[PDB]
């Protein structure tokens, strides 16, 4: 049951309250804010909570990063409204509206990196297909282009993605003010949809990777503390905080050191 | 298994083995339950 | 789209419908070799 | 550091570090030894 | 105390262990954690396995 360290009955409730609640507040980045890592401290200098608290730091960074892969939503939902717009409206207009190019480039500028695309020049394309259906000639303000009224919300929105990932709302091409028709609100809604997924799948691996740079970091300074008593429960901690983990291999742990917590902790001394 | 690796072992086992050895393999099997529990699990092991 | 171009064939698409269902009707190249010097020519495939 | 055409090997590359590894991993046909699989582009000035 | 006649079933479930093999640490430690399993269907040779390979890992010279 939510286990932690030699750890107090206030910091405890402090600790479960940020990890309960870690989608609601802003700016999730656990190395960002450091009123949670410096709080989890066992106290009374150095010798009494050096070993402490990096057992509990790791027990911190561990949780940290099992209540974010539970509690990430699908981005998958808005790379399949990707894939709506993207196949329905602008390859009906390039081929049966007419006009507009050949098969080989449009089809396959469209179709090509279905599976982890970064690509802005492909983009840029798009964006310079609408400021040519729209008014003005450069690509300065590209994503609602020809209105400027919305620019610094969606800007906004953007950042507050790259900020709290895990709890992210889709803004909205309004209906009855428009520089062209569907086309350039498809268009619109269109590069503000990619590069709102591109986001959030670049802050979250972002984070993922933090995290178990954080935990591998950690597990060596555990292991060179541990490695030198020779006692039984002190060689079984030392097997069980030296198992390998990865962000898949977290949850199972997290589940293995509930029953070993009991042992662990007569085993630091 | 690293790239390497994996495809060490296909190599091995479909082209090494056959081939040295003319067909004279067959697989096996065990129940390492009863295995260790026969061999092991006897005084010396067990008394402290 | 990787066949047709490691075979050497533009005009990527075969435009499979009105387009085809002409071409059944009888249709050419459209783009004669520009030079020529020897006359017709034209090879056959059996494989074997 | 893979910095030049040669002196740059892949299977040893990405063994130090995870990163080329996972791109390796996600890319099978740069871990060849023959030609060049990418440098980082700052290094990679091949004309040059 | 019911608990303690559940240890001792589960020592004499185990191998038929003596009370003197019962003393050892490995065995101290891991007869409380046995107690709390084997009420379940679970086996009785996947027991035997794991202190098998626990005291195995204890006695590296």
């Amino acid at each position: 049951s939510i286990p932690f360290a030699w750890l107090d009955r206030d910091k405890v409730q402090r600790l479960t309250n940020f990890l309960s609640n870690l989608e609601n507040l802003e700016n999730v980045d656990l190395r960002e804010h450091p009123y949670v890592t410096n709080s989890c401290v066992v106290r009374e200098g150095e010798d009494v909570d050096e070993l402490k608290t990096l057992y509990n730091t790791f027990i911190l960074w561990l949780m940290y990063h099992y209540v974010l892969s539970k509690r990430k939503p699908d981005y998958n939902a808005i790379w399949q409204d990707i894939t709506k717009l993207q196949n329905v409206v602008n390859e009906y207009l390039k081929s049966k509206g007419l006009n507009k190019g050949n098969f080989e480039n449009m089809f396959t500028n469209k179709e090509k990196f279905e599976s982890q695309f970064s690509d802005i020049h492909r983009a840029l394309l798009r964006l310079g297909n609408s400021i040519r259906w729209g008014s003005n000639v450069p690509i300065d303000t590209p994503y609602v282009n020809l209105t400027a009224e919305d620019s610094s919300e969606i800007e906004n929105n953007l950042q507050d993605a790259e900020k709290n990932m895990l709890w992210y709302t889709v803004y909205n091409i309004n209906d009855p003010w428009d520089e062209n028709g569907y086309l350039v609100t498809s268009i619109n809604k269109l590069v503000y949809l990619g590069k709102l997924f591109v986001t959030l799948n670049q802050s979250w691996s972002k984070l993922e990777k933090v995290a178990m740079s954080q935990i591998v970091t950690t597990q060596n300074h555990l292991s060179g503390h541990l490695r030198k008593n020779e006692n039984f429960n002190a060689v079984y901690s030392q097997r069980v905080l030296q198992t390998p983990l990865t962000g898949q291999r977290v949850e199972s742990f997290l589940k293995i050191i509930t029953s070993d917590y009991e042992i662990i902790k007569s085993s630091l001394e | 298994p690293s790239n390497e690796n994996t495809i060490l072992s296909k190599i091995f086992y479909f082209c090494v083995l056959p081939a040295l050895s003319n067909n004279k393999a067959c697989g096996a099997g065990v129940n390492v339950k009863e295995l260790v529990l026969d061999l092991f699990y006897t005084e010396p092991f067990i008394c402290p | 789209t990787w066949i047709r171009h490691h075979v050497g064939i533009e005009k990527p698409n075969p435009s499979e419908g009105e387009a085809l269902n002409i071409i059944t009707f009888g249709g050419i190249n459209k783009n004669p070799p520009s030079i020529l010097l020897h006359g017709q020519q034209a090879i056959c495939e059996v494989i074997l | 550091i893979p910095f030049h055409r040669f002196f740059s090997d892949p299977g040893i590359c990405g063994t130090m570090n995870a990163d080329i590894q996972v791109f390796l991993n996600t890319f099978p046909h740069y871990q060849r030894n023959d030609g060049g699989f990418p440098l980082p582009p700052p290094l990679a000035l091949e004309f040059y | 105390k019911e608990e303690e006649k559940k240890k001792q079933q589960m020592l004499t479930g185990v191998l038929g262990l003596q009370p003197t093999m019962a003393n050892h640490p490995v065995l101290g430690v891991f007869l409380p954690k046995y107690a709390k399993q084997n009420g379940g269907n679970v086996d009785k040779t996947a027991f035997r396995l794991d202190l098998i390979r626990m005291l195995a890992l204890h006695r590296l010279n």
